[PDB]
């Protein structure tokens, strides 16, 4: 198939506003949310209906109190952090874990934290190390990096667990992971610009280019971003800029799923 | 579904090599435990193993072949204090440890000059029983328990005297019985040819 | 410090009757467990708490119910005792659940017996025999055994002490006791150990041996109605004393 | 601290058509923290009835949001998304373009 990945979020606030959540975990397969949950409701819920058919009240009760108690550790990880940056007011803290199963039946794995939106720590699997961006996170890595054990578990984890749940929950969401819609294509002009536009199309990656008599001018061009439409599809464009002086040969690419596809315009 | 599996049993000799089997079968796997738990008393943590390999500790090393769902904890040199249960334990897919019903690890003690007896102890006054030790005996033999349903015979215990650096395996028949004799206390045991009975 | 801290260390209960084990742990620790164990099996889950205001049930949660007091206080309760609750019961810690190599400390243990009437359970009887005087002349130690016979349930501890302070070297206690009749299912117990000192500390005339048996019984709320004394916990011993003859 | 601000893209789900339904859409991603006030405009005022995704994580710690309202589009009607953050001294309004 092609390239999947799994990831889980969290969130800790230090200081939040009334009713925003001190704690948020969220997780995706791909760009779909699968799972969530907040210190408001604290209760794990599905996000996706196919997650909700094939998981039993059971796994959503364990999970429930497991995240419980992340939360709680969440929060002592970030009045640590927040004590030893000598700040004040509110802060946000960040862990990202996930796994991908790429299209050649290779693997990738990672963990990393993130203090008010910037890398903090970053897990390698292979040296079985953490890679510390200041001295707060040095101490830190100091400390795990003391228990060799957990390094070994997480290495575990990321490579086996991750991708086993990864292809489990593949298999659940089938009907919605691994089907192909291609995508709508037409050219228009809107001084004067070329737009390529693409939509209704699923999954989201895709692959939008201009060229110009045959020769890609990637510095030229202007990529739009790849958006929800809000029914499961997606949209996207690129842009490229008109020669007034010269005539010249443009044609759009698009590649999208094992399709590529052209659009010359004459 | 879930399923952990170790020998109930395993006997070996002070100062050999043993080696507990640990197999699983599990949805999932972040790691594998072995506990100790001497008789009467709280389970303690020896060891945790979570990829492939052999992790030396002391003299107690612990393997794990993930694809073989297998694992052994090695004691080197047994001493009588390894003599407990060995309880493995593996985490889940959900974090939910399985635990496997244990193996007791006996030990026998390497007697160094073995002088079987069988003694009458004296009678207490405040007792109607006559009691007899079974004493010094080397460690390949075996207590039977009696087959006279008013003859009590305990099985062997080693004693170590700490300060004369000496261990002696021991058993005690007692009975009320006017009968009772302690040249025939232990006849339903394989007892050594050479056990020294005291004139009565 | 201490570690995990569990009570009572035995009970024996009758059928319908409430009990209440507790556990604190001080080692700052946020996941408590609760598990029973019971032979030929593995160690069952009975209820946990991931982290303070939060438990869930286990494996085997019917039965019982749990309270998480706070942070240091995991409850165990039994409120109606039936005899298949007669078990051993464990209280653990982790510093955390889920964060993946963490280990568990286990508090002492709690041993409950069940059981529908209260008139079989008997405290030791408790006798000390003096050594052969064949053993000493042949291998200049001597042997005492202390036998602690027809008690009910196998709630015991035994212990020597010479001159007045206990003692743990040159003893052997039966590791499990002998049931008196190995048919019955409610049969009463024994238990030997035995005591070797050398023949000269034997034949010294003021060395005073005894042993004692701490026997875990009723309580002054049990109900008793049969003729016998009330089987209450006690210390039953015996004593010796050393022979120059 | 550095803060990030919101990227606001304003658009239809289908090619938009006069008098035929369809949905404005209104993505707002890229921004840090997540506090985020978001509003879909008709004329200046605020549609009552608007729907919004559950705030999602992107794996370079910002998030991101789509805002989508059902409607008609007219050749009269000028529709726009407001948007409000820590990192804005006042409310910033972009209009649908199409
Ligand atoms: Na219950």
């Amino acid at each position: 198939m092609r390239t999947h990945s799994l990831r889980y979020f969290r969130l800790g606030v230090s200081d939040p506003i009334h009713g925003v959540p001190e704690f948020i975990s969220v997780g995706y397969v791909d760009s779909h949310p699968i799972t969530t949950y907040d210190s408001v409701t604290r209760q794990k819920e599905p996000r996706a209906p196919w997650m909700a058919e094939n998981l039993a009240p059971d796994h959503w009760e364990r999970y429930t109190q497991l995240l419980r108690g992340w939360q709680q550790m969440f929060k002592v990880e970030l009045k640590r952090l927040q004590r030893h940056y000598n700040h004040s007011g509110s802060h946000t803290y960040q862990r990202m874990i996930g796994c991908e199963l790429l299209e050649d039946g290779s693997t990738t794995g990672f963990l990393q934290y993130a203090y008010d939106g910037q890398d903090f720590l970053i897990f390698n699997k292979d040296t079985l190390s953490w890679l510390a961006v200041d001295n707060v996170a040095h101490t830190i890595k100091q400390a795990w990096e003391a228990n060799q054990h957990e390094l070994l578990y997480q290495k575990n984890w990321l490579e086996e667990e991750c991708i086993a749940w990864l292809k489990r929950f593949l298999e659940y969401g089938k009907d919605t992971l691994q089907r192909t819609e291609p995508p709508l294509v037409r050219v228009n002009r809107k001084v004067t610009a070329l737009f390529c536009k693409a939509h209704g199309f699923y999954p989201p990656e895709i692959y939008m280019t201009w060229m110009k008599n045959g020769e890609e001018i990637v510095q030229e061009i202007d990529y739009g971003d790849i958006l929800p439409s809000g029914d499961g599809t997606y949209q996207a464009w690129a842009s490229i800029e008109l020669d007034p002086q010269s005539s010249n040969l443009y044609s759009c690419h698009v590649e999208h799923s094992g399709v590529h596809m052209v659009l010359q315009v004459p | 579904g879930q399923n952990i599996d170790q020998p109930t049993e395993m006997t070996a000799t002070e100062g050999a090599i043993v080696q507990i089997n640990c197999t699983y079968q599990t949805s999932g796997f972040n790691g594998l435990f072995w506990y100790q738990q001497h008789a009467g008393e709280a389970p303690t943590f020896l060891s945790y193993n979570v990829l492939d390999g052999l992790e030396e500790k002391g003299r107690f090393s612990s393997f794990l072949s993930r694809s073989k769902g297998y694992s052994y904890l090695l004691l080197k040199e047994l001493q009588m204090k390894d003599s407990a249960s060995y309880l493995c334990a593996v985490k889940d897919s959900n974090y939910q440890l399985i635990w496997g019903a244990g193996t007791k690890l006996i030990i026998k003690p390497d007697i160094q000059n073995p002088d079987p007896a069988v003694y009458q102890l004296r009678d207490s006054k405040s007792s109607d029983k006559s009691v007899c030790l079974f004493t010094d005996f080397d460690s390949q033999t075996n207590v039977s328990q009696s087959k006279d349903s008013d003859v009590y015979i305990t099985d062997k215990c080693v004693l170590d005297m700490r300060s004369m650096d000496f261990k002696s395996n021991s058993a005690v028949a007692w009975s009320n019985k006017s009968d009772f004799a302690c040249a025939n206390a232990f006849n339903n045991s394989i007892i050594p040819e050479d056990t020294f009975f005291p004139s009565p | 410090n201490a570690g995990v801290t569990q009570t009572p260390k035995f009970q024996v209960l009758k059928t319908g009757q409430s009990m209440t084990l507790q556990c604190a742990q001080d080692m700052n620790h946020n996941s408590m467990y609760w598990y029973r164990q019971d032979p030929g099996m593995g160690l069952r889950l009975i209820y946990y708490s991931a982290s303070e205001g939060t438990t869930d049930k286990g494996e085997v949660p019917n039965g019982y119910n749990v309270s998480r007091l706070n942070k240091r206080e995991f409850s165990l309760r039994l409120e109606s005792a039936a005899p298949s609750q007669t078990s051993v019961y464990f209280c653990a810690s982790s510093v955390w659940t889920g964060e993946g190599s963490g280990e568990l400390f286990f508090g002492e243990g709690s041993r409950l017996t069940v059981l529908e009437d209260l008139k079989n359970v008997f405290p030791p009887e408790v006798a000390v025999f003096e050594p052969s005087e064949a053993e000493i002349s042949h291998t200049q130690k001597a042997t005492l055994v202390c036998l602690a016979t027809g008690f009910y349930p196998d709630h015991v501890e035994l212990s020597w002490w010479v001159n007045g302070k206990e003692v743990h070297s040159g003893v052997c206690t039966d590791p499990q006791p002998l049931k008196e009749q190995p048919a019955l299912n409610d049969s009463r117990y024994a238990l030997s150990s035995r005591l070797r000192v050398s023949a000269t500390f034997w034949q010294n005339p003021r060395n005073h041996f005894r042993c004692q048996v701490q026997f875990y019984g009723l309580s002054e709320n049990d109900e008793w109605t049969q003729d016998r004394a009330k089987p209450v916990t006690q210390i039953v011993s015996a004593e010796a004393w050393g022979r120059a003859d | 601290m550095i803060q990030r601000t919101p990227k606001i893209q304003v658009y239809s789900r289908h090619p938009a058509e006069n008098g035929k339904s369809n949905f404005l859409n209104c993505y707002v991603s890229g921004f840090h923290p997540s506090d985020i006030e978001v509003d879909l405009l008709k004329n200046g005022e605020r549609i009552e009835k608007v729907e919004h995704s559950d705030l999602s994580f992107s794996k370079d710690w910002s998030f991101y949001l789509l805002y989508y309202t059902e409607f008609t589009p007219t050749e009269k009607d000028e529709y726009a998304c407001r948007v409000n953050h820590v990192t804005l001294s006042q409310p910033k309004i972009v209009k649908w373009d199409r």
